[PDB]
């Protein structure tokens, strides 16, 4: 491994994606393979690219070195095996709702999803979300509120 | 495709699926069926071109008949018919040889969008860098 | 109110005004 000087980079890089940031998840990869990444990372590629990440470090002693911070929902997740994504531009989106979909492919546990960060809270998939641009279903609420 | 199961590429010809000496009997014999590599493959043949090399997978357990996937060409190949020279060396690589079109090596690169990692599609090329610094043939950038 | 003149601007507006408008709207009614 490196000295500090190299896991504070991990740090003040991975924090400012707090700081900067927008929705988060949970995941617990005891079996991730790597068509498991492959796959993520072109969902990360819909989601944008290398917008979104995923950097295994739930050493508490890490990505809880970027809580104390914002998100000090997490002091709560960092035990035992996690899987961190942050979201910088993008809805609070589906991101969200793929890590459900993908576990519920086998593809490995999903810590139960201990979930996170939004508002300040714990667990339940939502796709309370991209609708978001579905203001369309504030359009519909137009003609049909006129009409009927 | 969330399991394998099968799967030996052996480079293929298109113009007419009825080999028997390079591959012929060995691409099908072990619940496999030779009568359906010239009824279906042609027809997923022609659609594109003909001739050249056709690495390949086939959906065979021990189910009689089968489905056939298709694949991608060789990338350090691309720089055969995509490049100039067909060879490599000729002067051992103790003496650094060939010779590149940097133009080409992205969207001849490019060609093989569907089989790799890198996001940004300069990265795609990234990699043909040392795919085609695979003898030390300097490219006129 | 008058429909027609919640109708031109109700169909051409810009974007982010928008994203910190119909997370909401929801609220008023509904």
């Amino acid at each position: 491994m490196a000295l500090n000087l190299q896991d504070k980079q991990a740090i003040v890089a991975e924090v400012s994606e707090v700081a900067k940031g927008a929705l988060s998840a949970v995941v617990a990869d005891s079996r991730g393979v790597t068509v498991d990444k492959m796959t993520e990372l072109r969902k990360a590629g819909r989601e944008a690219g290398v917008y979104m990440r995923v950097v295994r470090n739930t050493l508490l002693r890490r990505a809880v070195e970027g809580t104390p911070f914002e998100c000090l929902k997490d002091a709560f997740v960092g035990p035992t095996l996690i899987a961190y994504s942050m979201e910088h531009p993008g809805a609070a989106a589906r991101l969200f709702k793929e890590f459900a979909k993908a576990n519920a492919k086998f593809e490995v546990k999903a810590a139960a999803f201990e979930g996170e960060l939004i508002p300040a809270s714990q667990i339940d998939r939502l796709a309370t979300l991209p609708t978001y641009e579905e203001a369309i279903a504030r359009l519909m609420a137009t003609m049909k509120e006129a009409s009927a | 495709a969330k399991k394998v199961q099968a799967y030996v590429k052996l480079q293929v010809a298109a113009g007419m699926a009825n080999p028997s000496p390079p591959v012929g009997p060995a691409l099908g014999q072990q619940g496999v069926n030779i009568m359906e590599f010239c009824k279906a493959f042609n027809a997923k043949t022609d659609s594109i071109e003909k001739g050249l090399p056709i690495p390949v997978v086939i959906t065979v357990y021990a189910d009689r008949s089968f489905t056939f996937v298709t694949k991608t060409p060789p990338a350090a190949v691309l720089l055969k018919k995509a490049a100039g020279i067909k060879s490599g060396s000729g002067k051992p690589n103790k003496d650094k040889v060939g010779k590149i079109s940097r133009a080409q090596l992205q969207e001849i690169a490019q060609t093989k969008a569907a089989d790799m990692t890198g996001a940004d599609i300069e990265a795609m090329t990234r990699s043909i860098e040392g795919t085609a610094r695979s003898m030390g043939l300097v490219v006129e950038d | 109110s008058i429909t027609k003149d919640q109708i031109i601007e109700a169909v051409a507006a810009m974007s982010v005004m928008d994203v910190v408008e119909l997370i909401s709207a929801m609220e008023e009614k509904f």
